[PDB]
């Protein structure tokens, strides 16, 4: 994985790749590595993926909770405290690293989380294997006020840096932007850099050209 | 009355009911004399038996080689409390290679004593105790009554008719009480106390109960023959 | 302490009942009548609904009878919240057995384990008994077609037909008057719905007061099949047998 | 890490660089390793991220809660509240720290906590990685009583030898000043440090 | 232990079992049955480490005797075999694992079938015409494959089962001292004496 | 009614009556006082001589906690010992923790809780003492009083048990006429005095006298017993003052 | 009827026990009373130290929960002591949990909470307190948050509890219907120390030295208690008008 | 000594125009002793199907589990669990033994009965979700069945040509894995009906 | 010490009442009334707020709870027991539901959750019942809109409409002449403000009135936006301002 949060003006900003890997495998070539917590809460995730997931919906369930109990907007730094004490209960061992971002009551917020619960602040961070192609463009071309437009594109250029430059990452660019007094947008597949090009040769078979033994029809009714 | 149902519960005028109860098992004890001189502590008990064909019930129980009690009471209370001092003593001598204070032995005892008169469910203790023993500041005769309050005493005597010895020792106080080394006069003392609280029976070779500790003496119990000497 | 205000729930009367037991039956013996009846070819379970109202819900609830498996359901007369209780467990119960062995579990086994957990109420734990009688109808390959009833004492018994709930001595002696061993499903369900019209304390029996189901070998060939009747099917079957 | 604290005529003055390290890669540049477990009571973290930060948090709890109930804490009290979480998990943690605080009758004071869990008041106190090459040259250029100008230089001198040498660490220099005054943050960036 | 087969063929299930028993460089005893009958038409043959094979099957044993008496009612050889399989399942998590690999033989009377169940450590369940244990199957899956028929007769299971035996007895480096031979039918479960 | 039967019941008044059943026993009980001082504080009580077969100063009712705290209480004995028990207990978690001597408000909250905790539930009984306590902190001197029901308050002087009136008023007027404060070697007269004054009210058996004291400039802060030739001239100025 | 003695419903559907509590809180005789300002949120209530023997400085019902939240008790000090020291925990323990400071009205249903158990489970009983809760929070401004034995809590404009609450209430009442808003129109905490101070003059009828009244100011990101002295100024200042 | 290639195996799955179809190998062996010729790897819960790789005794087991969860589940709901749902609580099951887990590679596919969409979806041992338009492979031969789809593989065919293209993948990707093979089921599904083959293939 | 209530303090009497029970019953009488209105595209649930003083803020204390996003709860009864319903209620729905599924629990199956909790109320030892009756009302993909009333015994029943508390006979009158199966939501809310009148003393407006409707998806108050499949809660409050437009027009 290759993951990123920029922060911007009036908000932050956060995205991912969508590459799943078994050792040299890619299992899954679009999945989505960016997290709802709550709806103005957003986390991006690398790791162990089923614990990224885990984890994420576990504190996303205690914090609508928790915001539902309390009468107000939950806060990233609810999230972030949650995460981190649960993580570093596991010491390690849930392999989930972590860049937690949002908007809430407060400002706007965006952290670092690593597995064993170790957690940084920052106006940009990188985490994953592509995390040092996406770190050299970030400190290549942040710079301190960035508008929403330029935040989305020296983030997802970051990303694009882990896309080629690592094998453990690819396909797209995921992108989700939380500015303060907006609702979240979630950008699916903003972009789409690695169409597999056309085939030369369709392999659909002549019909009949595999041998069959037995046919019989399946009852799924009761 | 409507407050004696159990001993978690005070009486309008701030009285424990179930503890007074336990104090009345006492009385109905067959009687036992302490007292002691700066030397040695003694305990004499007159044993109680149920017929002619029984044994005497024995009232007298070691606890260390320096410690020991009489009961006067419920006896397997005293079987339970007097195991207990038995560890505590033994605590003692394992960690830190002391003989138990017989001070502390008290407050360990109207320690545990007292949580059976606050907590739902128990019951206090329906024994009564005198402790004897010899320790680094000497002498020691102490008074346990289940309500948890321990008394140190130069001589005392509780059970039935214990009023009889109990002024007795108050007047001889200034006697016994300097009866140092010379534990057959210090006993004696005692056998003539316990026979204060004597009626329509008198002290017999198997109704006797004595024990002794001293500056040199380990606790030690004297019955039957061993207590004719002093009839 | 607290020994004071323990209603101790799980003690002998000088007589030798329980208490507790003898009042939840008396609590049952108010509730919604129901009444099993089975066939040569299949069970019937009719039961009658507590004082309805117009603006219930009538085809979206579920009151008196629920499935068990696929093979098992019960007719409730008492609590409908602690019968559901004991429904959950039966369930699951019901699922542990399949998980164990491969195959369904037999009527009876599912009987005795509600009935045991409800025994055990009687005997320890000071709780209140469970207010509930269930009729069990269910089928399997070793005796086919059973009736069966369990009470707040844990026993259980069974039967050919039987009420549970409001007027079983008067219901009773009317499935004992009408019933013959080689009937079949539909005379029962006749059977089963002319009892509760004559026991009603209501003024006449219609669909929206009822709930219905049948366990038949009515699907095709060797396997049986469950049919909880929705509103107007009962409302159909009423008018078919000429009580409407 | 390079962390230091250093006792002075009117307080305290804590300070450190930035650097947090996987392996070879630095994975953040501008830490913040001088941390407020109470208005006037801080810490500066050595050893895992993770073990002292949590530590940290478990302090702040622990110190607002006896704030709630026997009012302000002593520096003494805070040092023994983090000893006790050392020293008893001492097997499961890989945490060096250093308890900094001001009270208005004891001034400044400096606790250093090493692995074991052990405590050690001191007049300042140097710690983590980069400590190790300047034993020399701050033996050799404490004094006590020194002004606020005198220590924040001794520190910034002090740990500018250490980021020289110590590849661990790094960044800018950040410091934080304890006196009846209230606190003040400064920091320090490479281009004035580097070439002192 | 080492050695057991099992096959089914047309009205029956037979169990063939060594009878060697070994600790070192010792044959203990040369007579021994690795098997436990668990209902009157149920028959589990065993092997696996020393001590949790017997303790298993017995308490295996026990646990379906205590079923019959409950519902005066006989288990149907696929019930049986999803119980112990089950067993074996929960046991390979545990602290300690029963290291013990089974075939189960019954015979059906509901379905007036025999049937034959191999079982192994982790709780593995296969339903065969015919089944092995251990080394043995290496020899004996490739013969059977060959020799085997879906409507033998006991007496061609039996002579197919010496084939086995005999190709075990010339190939297998372990003197296992022949086996126990038992037949699973409508009737019941009786033993072969002669071997 | 049968609202007194069971403690943790509230009467239709609002009241526990179990808790007012204990200060009855509380009343019973023996006089004993506080009086707090310049720099510190000082503890007495009265010891009934049941018998001439008592041992003199060998049944010792003052209790230390810590090594900078007196206790003294006067109701059910065994009460009061279990009291401090917990107080000791309170005191070395307080001292393990946060290494400084449990500061004197703060150790009266730990026993009021306590107190407070057997006011709760009908599975135990409430404390039958009242505890009059304190010592020296960084702070200075305190007094406290902890009632049957966890009530305490801070103190200028303090007084509990059968002598409780005479001495209450015996101590509002060193009060009235010490407004500037009172040495702690003046405190120790005064409370010999108030507990001979207090005997009045108990006088079938005559008494022992006991006192302690935590002094920082007397004792150094710590809390030390009062014997010898200081027990004496305290018994002095009191067996003065009745005459 | 055993089901006075316990928390369990009367045949009226009452729990007897829950409103004897409520008669436990006017056991002091004590009357406080919270409004709000601008910047701030103010609660005085009355303070009597019958005994001379007393060390008037640890007598109060007023306590500081954490740096924002403040919380003063109508009802016994056992009860009120018990209250306050869970909440400083439960507001210690949320900051730790949940990386924010713990808002007036959570601390305030929280503690609902644990009351609204005492009245469903029988082994614990109501605890005979009215808990009042201040804070100036970050997200709703000045607050005032009050809790009792039925486990039962609301926000106030403004409050006042004890056995005079109701004359207090109405005055209170009164000035809000005069007023047209919602708080004390003034921009210092003084003046609406002052303003507190006066209704509650006006309300019982009865004037106040220093010594017979006790003050708690919430402001942002402080809660804290007055002075016998802030409050003598406080008191000039009103008789000076 | 990994358990996950002791008995071997092989599951695929494929979508197509308005149907889908899941693949199974029909072998069990215990390392290089193949033992059974008839293990399936293919089970159904009303209309959701399941197959299952890796260990078979925890391919039983969580077959035996799935079944025990969606029958309460139907009486409950009142009706048939859908693949979106049932892909759920496959993951909520496996992440619950995170630190002790089944040793499997699951696969579910079905026809959602409200929407009429097909629907595929895979796992990792410890329960991520990996969802795809396509295709989805499980098993020894994992890696040959990702060639064999990535290439053959094309959208919308019908149900008769996706049947010749998955077991066209299954065959040559098990014929090149010496655990996998033995006989081989497809299953093809439509809204409502389901046809059943049985392929004849290598028996080595 | 500890809780020595082991023993069930709700029990059957000779005539068979679980008097508890019938005194939870009573104490819901008692309650201020609430209602619910099931429509053909929508569900209304609403109630009085009864305010304890004028001082008080009643905004800050919300009667009608959202549980999820497409499923709200209103009562009659004992207001405390009913605050800690709803956050056992909505954590419900989370670990025994939503953890497990991924999707949040149809309405019928939240109700049974909640029953279940004051069943327990009614025979676990050292508790007494709840002494409130819920109206829960909620939308799901296979059930639709629908609307139960659970009791203290811990019995549910699906309701086309009903009332509850205080003025509950003559309400559940009311609404029997008014209901039919071709309502549209409006229409409901129309006749749901007409019952309350009837039951309402005093000032009648919509800061006075509480009631929240399970209607159309609301993407406006979703929080985010670029997953289609999520388009919003159900569950929408109606503002004091909603209410008043349509008092006018009554
Ligand atoms: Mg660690
Ligand atoms: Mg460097
Ligand atoms: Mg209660
Ligand atoms: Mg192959
Ligand atoms: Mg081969």
């Amino acid at each position: 994985t290759t993951i990123v949060g920029v922060k911007f003006n009036n908000g932050v900003v956060i995205a991912a790749d969508t590459r799943s890997t078994q050792g040299p495998i890619v299992a899954d070539k679009n999945c989505a590595k960016l997290h709802r917590i709550s709806p103005k809460i957003w986390c991006a995730g690398a790791g162990t993926a089923a614990d990224t997931e885990a984890v994420t919906q576990l504190i996303g369930s205690n914090i609508e909770l928790h915001s539902l109990y309390t009468s107000r907007e939950p806060r990233v730094v609810s999230a972030l405290q949650m995460l981190k004490q649960h993580l570093f209960k596991y010491q390690g061992h849930i392999g989930a690293y972590l860049i937690v971002a949002g908007v809430d009551p407060t400002g706007s917020h965006l952290f670092s989380i690593h597995a064993d619960g170790s957690t940084d602040v920052g106006y940009y961070l990188s985490l994953g294997s592509g995390s040092l192609a996406a770190m050299a463009v970030l400190e290549s071309h942040w710079k301190q006020d960035l508008t929403k437009e330029e935040a989305i594109k020296l983030a997802s250029d970051a990303i694009q840096a882990g896309i080629w430059n690592d094998l453990g990452s690819g396909s797209n660019v995921d992108v989700c932007v939380m500015e303060i007094g907006k609702d979240a947008e979630y950008l699916r597949n903003y972009l789409t850099p690695n169409v597999r090009e056309e085939k030369q040769k369709s392999y659909k078979f002549p019909r009949g050209t595999t041998a069959v033994l037995k046919e019989s029809i399946v009852n799924i009714c009761d | 009355n409507n407050y004696d149902g159990d001993t978690v519960t005070f009486s309008p005028t701030g009285r424990l009911f179930q503890v007074e109860y336990a104090l009345e098992a006492i009385k109905q004890g067959s009687v036992t004399v302490g007292l002691r001189s700066n030397t040695h502590a003694v305990l004499v008990a007159l044993k109680r038996n149920a017929d002619e064909l029984s044994s005497y019930q024995k009232k007298i129980i070691k606890c260390d080689e320096h410690m020991g009690l009489s009961l006067a009471g419920l006896a397997p209370d005293a079987r339970v409390l007097s195991n207990y001092l038995r560890q505590q003593c033994n605590y003692s001598s394992l960690v830190f290679n002391r003989k138990l204070a017989v001070e502390r032995a008290g407050h360990l005892l109207c320690d545990k004593a007292q949580k059976n008169t606050q907590s739902y469910g128990g019951r206090p203790y329906g024994v009564g105790l005198l402790i004897i023993g010899y320790d680094k500041s000497g002498a020691h005769l102490l008074e346990f009554q289940p309500s948890g309050n321990v008394t140190e005493l130069y001589g005392t005597a509780i059970g039935a008719r214990s009023q009889g010895a109990k002024t007795y020792l108050e007047r001889t106080l200034d006697t016994f009480i300097k009866i140092d080394g010379n534990p057959d006069e210090l006993i004696k003392a005692g056998v003539e106390a316990i026979s204060q609280s004597l009626r329509d029976e008198s002290l017999t070779v198997d109704n006797l109960s004595i024990a002794i500790v001293g500056k040199d003496t380990p606790f030690t119990i004297y019955d039957g023959e061993a207590v004719a000497k002093y009839i | 302490g607290s020994r004071r205000y323990d209603s101790r729930t799980t003690i002998f009367s000088p007589e030798g009942r329980l208490y507790q037991v003898e009042y939840a039956l008396e609590s049952i013996s108010h509730a919604g009548t129901a009444i099993g009846i089975m066939a040569s070819d299949g069970i019937v379970l009719a039961a009658e609904r507590k004082v309805t109202s117009t603006l219930l819900e009538q085809d979206t609830s579920t009151e008196k009878l629920y499935k068990l498996n696929d093979k098992i359901a019960v007719a409730v007369a008492g609590l409908t919240a602690d019968a559901e209780i004991l429904i959950n467990t039966a369930r699951i119960h019901a699922q542990n057995y399949l998980k164990t062995y491969n195959e369904d579990i037999p009527v009876e086994i599912l009987v005795r384990r509600l009935s045991d957990i409800k025994q055990g109420y009687t005997q320890h734990g000071g709780l209140r008994p469970f207010g509930v009688s269930f009729i069990y109808a269910g089928y399997d390959d070793r005796y086919g077609y059973q009736l069966y009833t369990s009470n707040p004492s844990g026993n259980y018994t069974g039967w050919k037909a039987i009420s549970v709930g409001a007027n079983t001595s008067a219901a009773q002696t009317l499935l004992q008057m009408d019933y013959k061993d080689d009937m079949k499903v539909d005379d029962a369900i006749e059977l089963a719905l002319k009892t509760l019209s004559k026991t009603t304390d209501s003024s006449a029996l219609t669909y929206d007061r009822l709930e219905f189901a049948t366990i038949r070998k009515g699907a095709n060939d060797g396997e049986v099949y469950q049919k909880i009747f929705k509103p107007q099917e009962i409302k159909d079957i009423l008018v078919k047998t000429g009580i409407t | 890490t390079s962390i230091m604290a250093v006792t002075f005529k009117d307080g305290v003055i804590l300070g450190a660089d930035s650097r947090t390290t996987t392996g070879a890669y630095i994975a953040n540049r501008v830490t913040d390793k001088l941390t407020r477990v109470h208005d006037k009571i801080w810490c500066c973290r050595s050893g895992s991220a993770a073990d002292t930060q949590a530590i940290a948090d478990i302090v702040q709890y622990h110190l607002e809660l006896y704030t709630s109930q026997y009012g302000t804490p002593s520096t003494e009290t805070a040092a023994s509240v983090f000893k006790e979480l050392c020293y008893e998990n001492k097997d499961n943690l890989t945490a060096g720290i250093i308890v900094a605080g001001y009270d208005d009758k004891n001034k400044g004071e400096v606790y250093t906590i090493p692995l074991g869990g052990s405590v050690h008041k001191l007049p300042y106190a140097i710690a983590g990685s980069g400590s190790t090459f300047i034993y020399g040259y701050c033996d050799k250029n404490f004094r006590e009583n020194m002004s606020k100008e005198e220590t924040v230089d001794f520190i910034k001198h002090s740990l500018s030898q250490a980021i020289k040498w110590d590849g661990s660490s790094g960044g800018v220099i950040r410091m934080v000043v304890l006196t009846a005054a209230g606190v003040e943050r400064l920091i320090f960036y490479p281009d004035e440090y580097e070439q002192l | 232990m080492d050695i057991i087969l099992g096959i089914r063929v047309q009205d029956s299930v037979i169990l063939a079992s060594s009878k060697a028993v070994t600790r070192g460089i010792s044959v203990l005893k040369d007579s021994d049955d690795k098997t436990r009958q668990l209902s009157p038409h149920t028959l589990m043959s065993f092997a696996g480490e020393a001590g949790d094979t017997v303790q298993f099957a017995e308490y295996i044993q026990a646990n379906i005797q205590l079923y019959s008496i409950r519902e005066d009612y006989e288990l149907s050889p696929q019930a049986v075999s999803s119980f112990v399989r089950q067993e074996l399942a929960k046991s390979i998590r545990s602290r300690r694992p029963y290291q013990v690999n089974v075939l189960i033989g019954g015979y059906d009377k509901k379905k007036n079938k025999p049937e034959l169940y191999q079982i192994d450590y982790l709780g593995t369940k296969v339903e065969l015409p015919y089944g092995a244990h251990g080394y043995s199957g290496f020899y004996t899956f490739s013969l059977l494959d060959h020799h085997y028929r879906p409507d033998m007769t006991t007496e061609e299971g039996l002579d197919l089962l010496k084939l086995c035996v005999q190709e075990l007895e010339k190939r297998m480096p372990m003197d296992f001292k022949g086996v126990i031979v038992k037949i699973v039918d409508k009737d019941g479960i009786r033993q072969v004496d002669d071997f | 009614t049968g609202y007194d039967l069971s403690n943790s019941v509230f009467s239709p008044d609002g009241r526990n009556f179990q808790v007012e059943y204990a200060v009855k026993a509380v009343e019973n009980g023996t006089t004993s006082i506080g009086i707090k001082c310049n720099d510190g504080v000082v503890f007495a009580v009265e010891k009934l001589i049941t018998s001439k077969l008592l041992v003199p100063q060998k049944n010792v009712k003052i209790q230390v906690v810590d090594r900078h705290i007196g206790c003294v209480y006067s109701g059910l004995i065994p009460d009061g010992r279990h009291l401090v028990n917990r107080g000791r207990e309170e005191a070395a978690s307080f001292k393990k923790l946060y290494k400084t001597p449990i500061p004197i408000p703060a150790f009266a909250d730990r026993l009021g809780q306590y107190v407070q905790a057997h006011t709760l539930y009908n599975s135990v009984r409430p404390f039958g003492v009242s505890t009059i306590f304190g010592g020296v902190d960084k702070n200075g001197a305190h007094l406290y009083m902890l009632e049957p029901s966890g009530s305490y308050w801070g103190y200028k002087g303090a007084a509990t048990g059968k002598g409780r009136q005479s001495a209450k008023a015996e101590l509002e007027k060193l009060v009235d006429h010490h407004p500037e404060g009172l040495s702690a070697r003046e405190a120790v007269k005064q409370a010999a005095k108030i507990i001979y004054l207090a005997h009045e009210d108990n006088k079938e058996k005559d008494f022992e006298l006991e006192i302690s004291w935590c002094s920082l400039s007397e004792t150094n802060g710590l809390h030390k017993f009062v014997k010898g030739d200081l027990l004496q001239e305290a018994i002095d100025f009191a067996q003065k003052e009745i005459n | 009827g055993y089901d006075r003695h316990i928390t369990i419903f009367s045949p009226e559907g009452r729990l007897y026990q829950v409103e004897y509590a409520f008669k436990a809180t006017n056991q002091t005789n004590i009357n406080s009373l919270a409004v709000r300002g601008k910047d701030c949120t103010v609660v005085i209530s009355q303070k009597k130290v019958p005994d001379k023997l007393l060390d008037p400085t640890t007598v109060s019902y007023i306590f500081c929960i954490s740096r924002t939240i403040g919380m003063v008790v109508n009802g016994p000090i056992p009860d009120a002591r018990n209250a306050a020291l869970r909440a400083k925990a439960e507001a210690a323990e949320f900051r730790y949990k949940y990386g924010y400071d713990m808002p007036c009205d959570v601390l305030a249903k929280r503690m609902a909470n644990l009351s609204q158990i005492y009245t469903q489970r029988a082994y614990m009983r109501p605890l005979g307190v009215i808990l009042t809760f201040v804070s100036v929070d970050e997200e709703l401004g000045p607050s005032i948050y009050k809790t009792d034995p039925a486990g039962y809590y609301v926000g106030y404009k403004a409050t006042a509890t004890g056995p005079k609450q109701q004359e207090i209430t109405t005055n209170l009442e009164n000035h809000f219907k005069k007023s047209k808003i919602d708080h004390i129109n003034e921009e210092s905490w003084e003046k609406v120390v002052e303003f507190a101070i006066t209704h509650m003059i006006d309300a019982l009828g009865t004037e106040f030295s220093k010594n017979d009244l006790e003050v708690g100011v919430a402001t942002k990101d402080k809660f804290f208690t007055l002075s016998a002295e802030n409050i003598e100024e406080r008191l000039v200042a009103i008789a000076e008008q | 000594s990994d358990p996950s290639s002791i008995n071997g195996g092989i599951v695929v799955a494929m979508t197509g125009k308005d149907c889908v179809a899941i693949a199974c190998d029909l072998r069990l062996g215990s390392q290089s002793l193949g033992v059974s010729n008839k293990f399936e790897k293919i089970f159904h819960y009303g209309h959701v199907f399941l197959g299952i790789t890796g260990l078979a005794t925890d391919v039983t087991t969580l077959n035996e589990m799935f079944r025990y969860k969606t029958n309460l589940y139907k009486l409950k709901e009142e009706r048939a669990i859908e693949p979106e749902t049932f892909t759920q609580l496959v993951s909520s099951s496996l992440y619950e033994r995170r630190f002790g887990p089944y040793f499997v590679g699951p696969v579910v596919a079905g026809i959602n009965s409200k929407s009429g969409k097909p629907f595929i979806a895979g796992f990792d041992l410890i329960g991520c979700i990996d969802e795809a338009k396509d295709f989805i492979v499980s098993g020894t031969a994992s890696d040959q069945l990702f060639g064999m789809c990535e290439s053959l593989y094309e959208p919308n065919l019908e149900p008769e040509d996706l049947f010749e293209t998955i077991s066209q993948a299954l065959l040559n990707a098990a014929d090149r894995d010496a655990l996998s093979g033995w006989g081989a089921v497809v299953y093809i599904i439509k809204k409502d009906e389901v046809v059943k083959r049985y392929l004849k293939m290598r028996q080595d | 010490m500890t809780d020595r209530y082991s023993f069930s303090l709700t029990t059957f009497s000779p005539s068979g009442k679980l008097g508890q029970i019938d005194y939870a019953l009573t104490a819901v009488k008692q309650g201020v009334t609430s209602l619910g209105i099931k429509a053909t595209n929508g569900v209304v649930i609403a109630t009085e707020k009864k305010s304890s003083s004028p001082l008080a803020m009643s905004e800050t204390l919300s009667k009608v709870s959202l549980l999820t996003p497409d499923i709200g709860a209103v009562y009659s009864g004992m207001g405390p027991d009913y605050r800690v319903l709803v956050d056992k209620s909505r954590k419900v729905a989370h670990t025994s539901y939503k953890r497990i599924y991924g999707e949040y629990p149809p309405t019928k199956l939240l109700v049974s959750e909640v029953a279940k909790i004051m069943q327990e109320a009614t025979q676990s030892g050292g508790v007494r019942p709840f002494g409130v009756s819920l109206l829960i009302a909620g939308h799901d993909e296979f059930n639709g809109f629908s609307l139960y009333q659970v009791d203290p015994s811990g019995s549910y029943f699906p309701w086309k409409a009903t009332a509850i508390g205080k003025g509950s006979v003559a309400a559940k009158t009311f609404l029997e002449k008014r209901w039919n199966d071709e309502l549209e939501l409006e229409d409901a809310i129309h006749i749901a403000l007409l019952t309350l009148k009837e039951s309402v003393e005093g000032e009648f407006n919509g800061d006075t009135i509480e009631l929240a409707i399970i209607g159309d998806e609301n993407p406006d108050l979703l929080g985010y936006t670029g997953i289609p499949t999520d388009k919003g809660p159900r569950f929408r409050k109606l503002t004091s301002q909603e209410i008043n437009d349509r008092l006018e027009a009554l």
